[PDB]
């Protein structure tokens, strides 16, 4: 059982926003699939269903005027349109099958979420610099290398190294705000420093808002 | 509205103790007819959305580990990790189902206690790809520390900076419950070539006295 | 009592 989002957004307030929410692996027309909004810091907020076959919704008193949640079961694909965006918000959207609990099954399984950001300042992709390993960046046989991904907005961008086959080592930082409203992160990676010379070390960077896919290899 | 509310809000236990989280709801979630509690417990890590542990109050879903139970009825439940492993470090929430809306608890943050750790410390400059665009950013970077209090200074030529860094802290790590610490000091280029050595000192509860890592330009 | 459309999916049973 897969529920698969569309990626993160910004919007202006006022305006409006429509997740959306591909299932598989199961029987779409079966069950409902939920909405929940995480906010920072706040705890989750159910904000409706929609039964997939069926069609008909429930919405939570929050969010009845300016929340509509639709189906398309051609695509296996439910959305959720949320209109006349405000500032309170900004927050992670997950829709999930919540707690389906059948005589023949038991399965709870939500989609990976999906930010959206309500701000009128623009789009924008970052810039990846590398984190060379060199002497000033070895301990105890080890080389610390990584990437900087600097200046862009909205959030998130995510980070893989080697394309998902090198994970152990790893650490990428929350991002931290710039006074000029733009955010910066790192990741960086522990590796043998014995092998530097055959091995090969790429981060993927991605940041969905700007459509931005990059690789860069990271080279002593 | 059925409030759920957690107790403590964080709990800090050494590797291997019991941990105990209580949830109330403000009303019971019992239904006596059929005697289910229309309750259930989620784990969510950072970066991943909710994952279900418990249902009914106390039947552990497939594939959760032993250690997670569930126990409690009415409006008085409690989830038990029997022996804290290091990756259970999350933020646990009880959720109702007993009448609309849905509802979740507050969340109690798990974290782990352990040995001190002091940091790894490296040092960064900036790549000549990013001096093209008339800024450098040099990183400073704490590996693999605890507990997470540490404090970073940045030096340049030896003069103590202030007003151009941002510090970021990592999540508990899933393996070895350590922290980690990137500091980036951020110069105009024409600043940055003005001077010749960048460094950055660390102090932390592992180190008897600062560590400094540094370069020149 | 519950409610049982406070989630479709649950079936009380």
């Amino acid at each position: 059982v897969q529920l698969v989002q569309s990626g993160a957004e910004v919007k202006k307030p006022g305006a409006s926003v429509k997740v959306s929410c591909k299932a598989s692996g199961y029987t779409f027309t079966s069950y409902a699939i939920h909405w929940v909004r995480q906010a920072p810091g706040q705890r989750l907020e159910w904000m409706g269903w929609i039964k997939a076959g069926n069609g008909n919704t429930r919405y939570s008193q929050k969010f009845q005027d300016r929340v509509t949640i639709t189906r398309d079961t051609s695509t296996t694909t439910a959305y959720m349109e949320l209109s006349s965006l405000r500032s309170e918000d900004t927050a992670v959207y997950y829709c999930a099958l919540l707690t389906v609990l059948t005589p023949d099954d038991a399965f709870d399984i939500w989609g990976q979420g999906t930010m959206v950001t309500v701000s009128s300042a623009s789009t924008k992709g970052p810039s990846v610099f590398p984190l060379a390993p060199s002497s000033k960046s070895t301990s105890g046989g080890t080389a610390a290398l990584g990437c900087l991904v600097k200046d862009y907005f909205p959030e998130p961008v995510t980070v893989s190294w080697n394309s998902g086959a090198l994970t152990s080592g790893v650490h990428t930082f929350p991002a931290v705000l710039q006074s000029s409203g733009l955010y910066s992160l790192s990741s960086v990676v522990t590796v043998p420093s014995s092998s530097l010379g055959t091995q090969t070390y790429i981060c993927n960077v991605n940041h969905k808002p700007s459509n931005t896919k990059v690789d860069k290899k990271v080279e002593p | 509205d059925i409030v759920m509310t957690q107790s403590p809000d964080s709990l800090a236990v050494s590797l291997g103790e019991r941990a105990t989280i209580n949830c109330k709801s403000s009303q019971s979630v019992l239904y006596s007819s059929n005697n289910k509690n229309y309750l259930a417990w989620y784990q969510q890590k950072p970066g991943q959305p909710p994952n279900l542990l418990i249902y009914w109050a106390s039947t552990r879903q497939s594939g959760v580990p032993d250690r997670f139970s569930g126990s409690g009825s009415g409006t008085d439940f409690t989830l038990t990790i029997s022996s804290l492993q290091a990756e259970d470090v999350a933020v646990y929430y009880c959720h109702q189902y007993y009448s609309s809306p849905l509802t979740f608890g507050g969340g109690t943050k798990v974290e782990i206690k352990r040995t001190v750790a002091a940091p790894s410390v490296f040092i960064f400059p900036p790549s000549d790809e990013q001096l093209k665009s008339g800024t450098a950013s040099v990183v400073c970077l704490l590996n693999n520390f605890y507990p997470r209090e540490a404090k970073v200074q940045w030096k340049v030529d030896n003069a103590l900076q202030s007003g151009n860094s941002q510090e970021s802290v990592t999540e508990q790590d899933s393996k070895d419950s350590t922290y980690s610490l990137s500091s980036t000091l951020t110069l105009s280029k024409a600043d940055y070539e003005k001077h010749k050595v960048y460094a950055c000192e660390v102090t932390h509860q592992g180190l008897s006295s600062p560590v400094t890592k540094s370069f020149n330009r | 009592n519950p409610d049982p459309n406070a989630n479709p999916n649950v079936d009380p049973n």
